[PDB]
């Protein structure tokens, strides 16, 4: 029962579309991750100020 | 494979001793298999693998 539960769950992931879902996902973030944090913080002091 | 045994532990490994006759009450029992495959099997179960 383990082994089917666990091929049923297989079978609906997909290594072409997750492989390529997680490629544009690493490279949309890859080395921008405390850049866009730091980002979010410069925006709420730009809002603070312009609001 | 198996080989069971019963192991003694104390964290302050000092004091007190145990005498001869007494009886350790504090005690501990490993998780158990059958019950974690049971979890697995039931955790697995319920997600959605359409929506997936």
């Amino acid at each position: 029962t383990l082994f089917e539960t666990i091929t049923a769950i297989s079978e609906q992931v997909d290594p072409i579309k997750l492989n390529e879902t997680l490629t544009a996902a690493a490279q949309a973030l890859d080395g921008l991750g405390d850049k866009f944090g730091r980002s979010i913080v410069d925006g709420n002091a730009i809002l603070a100020d312009v609001n | 494979v198996g080989e069971q045994f019963i192991d003694l532990t104390s964290d302050s490994g000092g004091g007190a001793y145990f005498q001869p006759g007494d009886t350790i009450t504090k005690a501990t029992v490993p998780a158990e298999v059958g019950p974690a495959l049971d979890a697995a099997e039931k955790g697995l179960a319920v997600l959605p693998k359409e929506k997936i």
